[PDB]
């Protein structure tokens, strides 16, 4: 089956070095295009870096261009995230991101474990922090962009992913309509130029959880706040 | 006896050919013409669509 | 003595049959649609260039969603192309490199193939790994693989160079029916578009229509003078046109049992490769060995264009189904997408 | 006057079948996709460095030669030096190149496509331009072949010898003894299997390269070695543009009598 | 472009990458297609040297292909297109049998008069002479009885049989051959040339004979397109 599993990741001094690593097995590789992305506690979701399948395109976040490298080994399987100067601000878990970008692929369809690190532009809005719900009821998710994410080419590059307590994120919608591979068809997303409404219909046990709301328009990633769903 | 059973089952082909049912030709086609009529309108090689509308620009 | 008497009322069935056509020919279509006006001269151009095959290119075939394709060539390579792009989605290595024809499923998730080694491959192009795999290997032919068509992902047609086309289970990878009947190699094969009959072209210069369900022939055409190298059906599947190497295309209908147009000219005397109606049905497409494709009026028999963009032989081509472009595939190892403009 | 204007016209004649010559070898390996292969590659080299002359010496050595008199700069005219002796010396070495390859092509056709690797081509030419840099811009400015209305090519005894030998006469025997070679093996092939479809063609394409390019090289060295007044003014004039005719027989030479050449202006 | 086309533009560039990688190893070898009959001993000929059956030897640093295609029915004017590529046709034919010679005779008439096949060589092969040479020697067969024209046939001045053969070997060898010819040079204008040779199942220069012949193949096409034939 499809794995990725992080190492590396402990409690580091401030201004040190740490090298995280995140091994593949069960998919090609070198096929995918692979992101790092990380999770203050207590926080939402922050794009770190991304590296092409081949390795030819490199992206970084502003807030960690120059102190962070990003590199992969084809023959091993293995991605790498090499970071210096690491800051109080660096504590987070560092999730590995799978992402194969063709017409009508899904990217961002698998995530790893994580690995927790510890340190001694547009703008998505989910002003809906919290959501109380009941199960078989309707629930819809609300989310805005500062710029229109529909391109001229027909495609909105809006992605909801949905985190379990305790649980990776897992892909739910791409592109604002099409429903990820093994989702339940009960989620629906529906959206136009900045607005964007995810349908729960017939609420369950396991759609508890934060909903996050990402934009793929242009770098760099940037995650809505996120909304909670409680029983 | 490769012959004869081959003979027997050319001919029962042929007789099911020949025990259908067969409209006239011209009620053919205008059947074809009916259906070219119907549908040139949603032709874009028929009637090339404006450039906004071609993918292919 | 029963096997002479027995040829011989084949041949009184045979008269039978003729006379039975020939009562029902009471008009032709020429005469039919000679009041209505001609289709002008259609003017498309090269939209698109396909490169990367290196070899020559034996078959394509669009997806429904009228914007992927699947391209085959003797290099060993099936290639699925984004038309809108240009850009190659998948690159699949042939375990044969011998190809000559290739499928797209409807729903899209599967591929098919298969050329000299005798086998139809099936491809999966939704995998969980991120690659094309083959699913499965279709044996039981005992000739070359001429043609296929997705049914639906479990269910392909077959036509063969052993002069029998097969229906497969790919689940079970078993054959659930063999038609049999045609005396020559089958070249291709069209499908219905209820997919409840399809109709095969032979080097016995005729062309047999097939019941799916039932799986025995209904009716055989005949007409050409030489080997039948394409086949389409009409666009409401009440007719279809068949392209030979006798450099003429023939319009049959399966109402009528017969002929009903012939799509020749003088000019051309090298074999019909491929053939492909519009979405509407009114112009007929022809591949042609001396490097052009001919664009005809289907109604009235007139040429109404040329597609000039190939500097070896038209070996396929095909319409899309929303009939925004014709692709056409060559031996010079490139694809063509053509339109028109307004 | 009237021989003024008869010379003006044969000039006028000679650049417009140089330039529209070449532009057809470069628009029918532009226009047919199958036509761009290694095989045409020196081709192309040798119709665009042609067509070069054609543009950038001729016009200005046509006006030069008819008004008796270079009303351009003096600086000007050692960039024109430069030019001439720059791109004649690359067609000249083009030739030798499509020698070389035709030899690999006979002799040893079955590992043509080992011994002509697209890298070779790439570096064989590059050193064509190096020399043809070398002995035409730095040789000039620099005054390696330096002895107000002439403009004509300054030759030592020493320039003379070196330029003479190394851009003509060693490739002219080279030439001579791989086109002989050719021809052993192409009317053997006749023999076996018209009888002097190879010796009129191999004539032609020999003939015309030592036509137009002997006699100037012949004086060309006779003039640096017996000094500038030793040739005569009409016999300069007649030597000069024999080179310069060489660049409208390449595009019927090397493209008109080629299969793929002929097939491809009628698809243009 | 979105940031998403880039990254599809940028895999399709990767896949063109490793096209040209995959497709540039087989422009350096070159393709064979071996014809015969069941009788032929097409198959002695390939095991010797060594849907579809393939192989590859080398001669020379030289790389061969040759395809055969051994699961398909007798009638071959189809995926006879396939090949139209290919450099030279081994077509191999059992000398010894008399009786189906002159179907070898009408199925090398098709292969060489074939509409796709204008351009390619056939590499003829003889096989079978020492069964051949047996044949003729024993007496119990003369070729005159499925041949008239033998009796009246005789053997050139200009011919070169190898040392210890039979005068009357040579004159039947030699007549095989000529009527295989014979179909050759009525045809083809020149576009093509038949290469006869006569091998045995226990010979091993099967290998050299189809490498001095490709030569001639490839020479031939260097020397037509520079217009020196
Ligand atoms: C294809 C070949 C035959 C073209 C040959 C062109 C020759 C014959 C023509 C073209 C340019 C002509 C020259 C133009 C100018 C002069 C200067 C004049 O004071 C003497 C005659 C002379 C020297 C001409 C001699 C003949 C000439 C060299
Ligand atoms: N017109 C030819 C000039 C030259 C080149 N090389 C020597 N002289």
């Amino acid at each position: 089956d499809v794995q990725l599993v992080e190492s590396g990741g402990g409690l580091v001094q401030p201004g040190g070095s740490r090298k995280l690593s995140c091994s593949a097995s069960g998919f090609a590789f070198s096929s995918f295009g692979m992101h790092w992305v990380r999770q203050a506690p207590e926080k939402g979701l922050e794009w770190v870096a991304y590296i092409s399948s081949g390795s030819g395109t490199i992206y970084y976040a502003d807030t960690v261009k120059g102190r962070f490298t990003i590199s992969r080994d084809d023959p091993k399987n293995t991605l790498f995230l090499q970071m210096t100067s690491l800051r109080s601000e660096d504590t987070a878990m560092y999730y590995c991101v799978r992402s194969i970008y063709y017409y009508g692929s899904s990217p961002f369809d698998f995530w790893g474990q994580g690995t927790t690190l510890t340190v001694s532009d547009i703008v998505m809005t989910q002003a809906t922090s919290s959501v109380p719900v009941t199960p078989g009821e309707s629930v819809s998710i609300s989310c805005r962009s500062s710029k229109s994410l529909l391109h001229s080419n027909g495609n909105t590059y809006l992605y909801w992913f949905l985190q379990r307590p305790g649980q990776s994120p897992q892909l739910l919608i791409y592109r604002m309509s099409n429903l990820a591979s093994g989702v339940p068809d009960r989620f629906s997303g529906s959206g136009s130029g900045t607005a964007f409404t995810l349908t729960i219909s017939r609420l369950e046990a396991e759609d508890v959880g934060v909903y996050y709301c990402m934009q793929h328009l242009e770098y760099p990633l940037t995650f809505g706040a996120g909304t909670k769903l409680e029983l | 006896t490769a012959s004869i059973a081959q003979a027997r089952k050319l001919v029962e082909q042929l007789k099911m050919e020949a025990n259908i049912d067969r409209i006239k030709v011209s009620k053919a086609a205008a059947d074809l013409m009916a259906y070219c009529e119907a549908h040139a309108k949603e032709d874009p090689l028929l009637t090339p669509v404006p450039a906004s509308e071609n993918p292919f620009r | 003595s029963e096997l002479d008497q027995l040829r011989q009322e084949a041949e009184q069935l045979k008269n039978q049959i003729r006379d039975a056509r020939k009562a029902c020919a009471d008009a032709t279509l020429s005469q039919i649609t000679n009041n209505i006006d001609p289709v002008g001269r259609i003017q498309m151009r090269t939209r698109r260039t396909l490169r990367g095959h290196l070899a020559k290119i034996y078959a394509m075939h669009w997806g429904t969603d009228s914007r992927l394709l699947v391209s085959a060539s003797q290099d060993g390579k099936l290639i699925i192309w984004d038309s809108y792009t240009t850009n190659k989605v998948h690159a699949i290595p042939l375990r044969s490199s011998w190809v000559m024809t290739c499928a797209y499923a409807p729903s899209g998730n599967y591929v098919a193939c298969g050329g000299l080694d005798n086998i139809c491959s099936i491809y999966n192009l939704k995998t969980r790994e991120g690659n094309v795999r083959v699913s499965r290997e279709l044996a039981g032919h005992t000739g070359y693989l001429s043609c296929c068509r997705f049914l639906d992902d479990n269910q392909i047609v077959t036509s063969s160079g052993d002069t029998t086309c097969a229906l497969w289970d790919i689940e079970t990878g078993q054959q659930t029916t063999t038609f049999t009947g045609h005396t020559g190699d089958v070249m291709s094969l069209s499908l219905a578009p209820d997919t409840r009959l399809f109709v095969s072209g032979a080097c016995d210069a005729s062309a047999k229509l097939w019941d799916v369900r039932e799986g025995m022939c209904r009716q055989t055409f005949t007409g050409h003078e030489s080997d039948i190298n394409a086949i389409c059906f009409f666009p409401n599947g009440n007719a279809f046109a068949t392209g030979s190497d006798d450099a003429t295309c023939r319009l049959f209908d399966l109402r009528a049992d017969q002929e009903l147009m012939t799509y020749s000219h003088d000019n051309i005397i090298c074999g019909i490769t491929s053939v492909s109606f519009s979405k509407s049905g009114r112009l007929l497409l022809a591949g042609y060995d001396d490097f052009n494709c001919n664009v005809w009026d289907a109604l009235k028999a007139d040429r109404a264009g040329v597609l000039a963009g190939h500097d070896n032989r038209v070996s396929c081509l095909g319409v899309t189904d929303d009939g925004m472009a014709v692709a056409t595939g060559s031996w010079d190892s490139f694809l063509k997408i053509w339109n028109g403009s307004s | 006057t009237a021989c003024k204007i008869t010379i003006t016209v044969v000039l006028a004649v000679l650049i417009l079948i140089t330039v529209a010559g070449n532009v057809v070898v470069c628009l029918a390996v532009g226009l047919n996709r199958r036509l761009r292969n290694l095989t045409n590659c020196f081709i192309v080299s040798l119709a665009i460095t042609d067509l070069l002359l054609g543009l950038l010496v001729l016009p200005f050595s046509a006006i030069y030669q008819l008004s008796c008199k270079w009303s351009f700069g003096k600086v000007f005219c050692n960039i024109y030096t430069s030019l001439d002796v720059m791109l004649c010396t690359a067609s000249i070495l083009n030739l030798f190149m499509i020698s070389l390859d035709r030899y690999c092509a006979v002799m040893d056709p079955l590992r043509y496509p080992v011994l002509v690797t697209p890298v070779r081509v790439a570096i064989s030419l590059v050193l064509i331009w190096v020399i043809s840099i070398t002995l035409s811009f730095l040789s000039i400015h620099l005054g390696w072949n330096s002895r107000t209305s002439k403009c004509k090519v300054q030759v030592n005894e020493v320039y003379g010898l070196v330029d003479g030998l190394v851009t003509f006469y060693l490739p002219l025997l080279i030439m001579c003894i791989t086109y002989y070679r050719i021809f052993k093996v192409a009317r053997d092939q006749a023999k076996r299997i018209r009888e002097h479809k190879a010796t009129v063609t191999l004539a032609a394409v020999m003939g015309a390269f030592i036509i137009c390019w002997f006699p100037y090289f012949t004086a060309f060295v006779y003039r640096g070695l017996r000094g500038d007044d030793a040739i005569n003014e009409v016999l300069e004039a007649i030597v000069l543009w024999l080179g310069y005719a060489n660049s409208a027989l390449n595009p019927i030479l090397y493209a008109a009598l080629n299969r793929d050449f002929r097939t491809g202006y009628q698809q243009l | 472009v979105s940031a998403e086309d880039k990254a599809a533009a940028e895999r399709s560039k990767m896949i063109d990458k490793n096209l040209r990688e995959d497709g540039e190893k087989a422009r350096r070898t070159l393709r064979l297609l071996l014809l015969g009959a069941d009788n032929s001993g097409k198959s002695t000929i390939v095991k010797q040297m060594r849907g579809i059956f393939e192989t590859k030897f080398q001669v020379d640093k030289v790389n061969f292909h040759m395809f055969d295609v051994g699961g398909q029915r007798d009638e071959r004017r189809k995926w006879i297109q396939c090949f139209n590529d290919v450099t030279a046709i081994i077509f191999v034919v059992d000398s010894s049998d008399y009786n189906r010679l002159q179907e070898a005779l009408n199925d090398f008439k098709s292969i060489w008069n074939n509409r796709w096949l204008r351009t390619i060589s056939v590499i003829l092969f003889l096989n079978k002479q020492d069964l051949l040479a047996e044949k003729v020697l024993a007496g119990k067969s003369k070729i005159e009885d499925y041949f008239p024209e033998f009796a009246r046939y005789t053997t050139p001045e200009d011919a070169t049989p190898e040392p210890g053969e039979d005068p009357r070997v040579t004159r039947a060898k030699y007549f095989i051959r000529k009527e295989f010819v014979d179909i050759s040079t009525a045809s083809g204008d020149g576009r093509h040339i038949c290469y006869p040779h006569f091998t045995c199942a226990v010979d091993t220069e099967n290998a050299r004979r189809i490498f001095n012949d490709c030569k001639d193949i490839i020479l031939q096409m260097n020397l037509r397109e520079y217009n020196l034939v």
